[PDB]
């Protein structure tokens, strides 16, 4: 349609400057696999967005998690010779592994060696995360926070 | 057998009205009737990270007053994590090879739940963890509270000061929600106010809860007064300004209380509670500090026995 | 590769894994400009390779530069027009600023608000970076990020 | 405007043969005429963020023997640096607002260079910056080498001690590598080895050096046995092996000594120069210190002041 | 004898709109005339009882720029005080027996009042005493506030950070009271504020002044924007929270800026002013530091030395 190729799968809607933050925090680039990227490219729905294209590569739940708190809105497709064989939406589950970090500094999760995880409470305002191991609840634009 | 058979013990969080009265039951059953030998083969450590004089002491009791045999530390400047860098999931690891039930308090939140991960067959029971939950608290609390108000249930409650580092209020509130009909009042210092997951969790079930800026202005309402102690070694430089109490109570400020109304704190308190509370007939952290033996008493059985009848 | 820009700035012939390495390093992401960016792509001259284009961002000649010690093989056109309107190359800079750390712990650019600055020479099949701070020398393999 | 005229002096690899030469027929003219008023009304800061006691005292004594006034600290720890968190750059940008000139000793590598880039028209004399650089030490040497040997090409010189850590000798090498023919023996602990960056450059210039493990094997034909302290001080914890002096050198290892050959060591010395050395006529530290004196009331005069000197 | 010949400089309260005229007065005479041997066989002691980089080191440029010779201490644990147990005014009794005026700064507040209580006919200079006044450091505000705004009038002046320890702005606000309609706005958070004794004084002469929690609520009017660091040093643990800086000016709050508006503060800053800060035209506390230099000879000149100068 927009452009596709063969195999692979590409992730459309992505919100500006939040691209890039993918194909590193989450290793996308480590492949001999054509990618194709589009870092703030017009769109006719969001005005502005990113747009990644691996080619023959693909998702399920091993990553369409992450993306949940990430692009609300992003769409996640699945393309095998030539065609949009499946579009997606973000699968949000209520649990969020290892790829985070608890703002609580006094919580065990930091000096110990366990993989991270969190409780995912979706309220409508914004999003709350619980921690496994302290219990103290936070907002995603705290644990997502720099 | 028992629903509490080899369980952790972690977080008020994870259990039900039925296993707190569950293990009041027993507690009163025990208290009553003493069984010397119901865990007469049995090996518990004691490990705690923090400090401690109440928790430990009772929880040792408990297990000898059961037949069991203890081993353990008060500190772990001498275990190897404190000496050779072991880690929290190596002692862990280790030490649940050794023993039937693990007791410990750590100064950091969620270490209890950590163990979980590394003992195995190995029930952990949580005597506290940073400032998250203190379960074997509320236990004996609400034992107490059982006891002096016959009744859990729609009960005028208030929680004065330290509510955001108290892991004993944490845990106390959460459990006292799972009954129906109790108000909640709570006295602290917006620095230190009982944070949100617990109001929310209020809120949930819809429940009486309400903020005071004094003890007297719910004096004559409250069935049980809980006093707390300033948990000046978990608070942030930037709020030293909380170190002393606030509020302060005395016997002269009790005379508009209800007959049956009972003073209740987790202690150790300092300055919080007048000396002068002590002889009146509203005092009661003492015989709530008794209390810790059965209801830890009762704990150990439900813990290590499939069945136990009296 | 996708599409022709107007006007801007084409990185080609990047070599395959550097791509990423040079946006993440120079922040070249952190722009509104629009950006296309395609990892691993057949070439012909090389094997395959990585390429960058940026639009209405043109790079001076030490800019251009800087790029040698990661793709000392590259081609930077300058873009008007759909057209490339002046072909540019990466040769050896003098020194190299404010991107990379120094590794001796106690150099005064650690704890002052000092830019990093490191002069640049081949040694053997090497360039070294000599800190214009503590006048220590290091192979460029081990000076890195921040 | 001599060519040394309101210049920085932070690194000897900044300078050229003509530079040094410069200084040391300066310091020759000074020595030999003392010109007590040469800088009258100049104020110097003598900021010394290290230890020091020779450097220090030399230096200041200097701006005296030329009639400049002095300020400054021995110590960082009662300036606002030192207890209110001001960074060095802040501290030299308002002190280059008061003083003709800032001489200055720090910890770490590359501070003199960073002070330059925020003192504007006042220039910076490096008094040493961590395992870097020492200029003023070079000059001394130098003067003192060619006060003794007559001049200083085509001279055997070893050095012996902590190589890797020794300001001392990255300047000292550096500045007689921009003389012709000399030959350099390196005699240190693998640990502490003379750095790559040194040999590169004596390399670049065809100068014959190698490393030896024994004063013995050099002893007859050395001109100049320069010895150096370990900079225990510098030792990461792991090099920690050689903080003891791993050669020693005693009055009875002198006995093959080419008769004109001089001991250096820019000191303080722990054991590495046994007190039975002091008494032999290859004794000559503590002239070498002498000398300082003069090398810099000469640096001192070029950089304050734009004639040469009669 | 000029009005403060061998007199006390120690509290501004104690000074008149004419006294500080004559002090700024006789800087730019001297900055534009300097008078080398003005205070030729003088001794002034330095004395420090309290961390400077600033204050310590001008006021001692100061004298060696008048041809004064100066004597003192940074640090007071090598004194007979700090290690023999001699009061301060014990200290002060014998000092005051070998020189002609005492420079000194104290951690305590009203040190320097003490000391004139025991120097005799030598004058004390206060180079400040806790967090009380600082008032050389107000003469050279005032010298810079008047070099950039033609005037110490009607002008808006906004002094944010620590306004309770700050004994800079203490005095400063007290030396512009004394002038005529200036606006004032404290920029500071409530547990550090303006303290009452220095409103209270405003009020008496009807000087407007209000608080406000941004910089840009002021930034169009403002012709003095002057920055203070929090007094860590001073800070009761309760204060604590405020030990970071709670305004933080960057280059790009000059936007909307009086072209004539100047930057100042006392220094040290930490983050109170970004580096970025630096290179705009409103940067005007470096200058400000450089002019302390010009106010402390005026002062010196004018309490040693009794004929107003040329
Ligand atoms: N009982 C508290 C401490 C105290 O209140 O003194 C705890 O152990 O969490
Ligand atoms: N002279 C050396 C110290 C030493 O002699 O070890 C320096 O000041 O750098
Ligand atoms: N040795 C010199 C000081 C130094 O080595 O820097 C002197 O005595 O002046
Ligand atoms: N200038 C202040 C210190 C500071 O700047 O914080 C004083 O010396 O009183
Ligand atoms: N800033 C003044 C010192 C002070 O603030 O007391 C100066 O640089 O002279
Ligand atoms: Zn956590
Ligand atoms: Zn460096």
């Amino acid at each position: 349609q927009v452009e596709a190729i063969k195999r692979g799968t590409v992730i459309d809607h992505i919100p500006a400057q939040i691209g890039f933050k993918l194909l590193s925090l989450f290793k996308l680039t480590e492949t001999d696999q054509r990618i194709t990227i589009g870092l703030n490219l017009p769109s006719g729905e969001m005005g502005r967005k990113d747009l990644i294209k691996i080619e023959n590569t693909f998702l399920s739940e091993d990553q369409v998690d992450q993306l949940a708190l990430y692009a609300p809105q992003a769409t996640v497709n699945r393309i095998d010779n030539y065609e949009v064989v499946g579009k997606s939406r973000p699968s949000l589950p209520e649990r969020i592994d290892n790829v985070l970090v608890c703002p609580n500094s006094n919580c065990i999760s930091h000096a110990e060696p366990v993989s991270s995880s969190f409780a995912v409470r979706k309220r409508a305002n914004d999003i709350a995360l619980k921690c496994k191991y302290c219990e103290k609840e936070f907002s995603h634009n705290v644990v997502l926070a720099n | 057998a028992n629903p509490l058979y080899q369980k952790h013990i972690i977080s008020i969080n994870d259990l039900s009205r039925d296993d707190l009265n569950l293990v009041l039951a027993t507690a009163a059953k025990l208290k009553a009737n003493p069984q010397p030998e119901l865990l007469k083969h049995k090996v518990i450590a004691s490990c705690f990270f923090e400090a401690s004089t109440r928790t430990r002491l009772s929880f040792e009791t408990s297990m000898h007053r059961l037949g069991a045999s203890v081993v353990g530390f008060s500190d772990s400047a001498n275990t190897s994590l404190g000496k050779k860098g072991e880690t929290l999931a190596d002692t862990i690891s280790v030490i649940s090879t050794y023993v039937d039930a693990i007791v410990m308090r750590h100064p950091q939140e969620g270490a209890a739940r950590l163990a979980t991960e590394f003992s195995g067959n190995v029930p952990v029971l949580n005597a506290g963890d940073g400032s998250n939950q203190h379960p074997t608290q509320t236990l004996l609390d609400l034992f107490t509270i059982q006891e002096t108000q016959g009744r859990l249930d729609n009960l005028h409650v208030a929680m004065v000061g330290d509510l955001k580092y108290g892991r004993t209020v944490h845990s106390l509130t959460q459990a006292l929600a799972k009954f129906d009909g109790n108000r909640f009042y709570f006295i602290a210092p917006d620095a230190l106010a009982m944070p949100q997951y617990i109001l929310d969790m209020l809120d949930e079930k819809g429940i009486a809860w309400s903020l005071h800026s004094s003890i007297e202005e719910v004096m004559a309402e409250v069935d049980i007064l809980y006093m707390t102690r300033v948990q000046k070694e978990r608070l942030a430089p930037s709020e030293y300004a909380n170190v002393k109490a606030q509020f302060v109570l005395r016997a002269s400020d009790l005379h508009n209380a209800k007959a049956n109304m009972k003073v209740l704190h987790p202690l150790p308190r300092v300055d919080e509670i007048a000396t002068d509370v002590d002889k009146t007939p509203h005092a009661w952290y003492f015989q709530q500090a008794g209390n810790g033996i059965f209801a830890r008493q009762a704990l150990l059985a439900l813990v290590l026995n499939r069945d136990l009848v009296l």
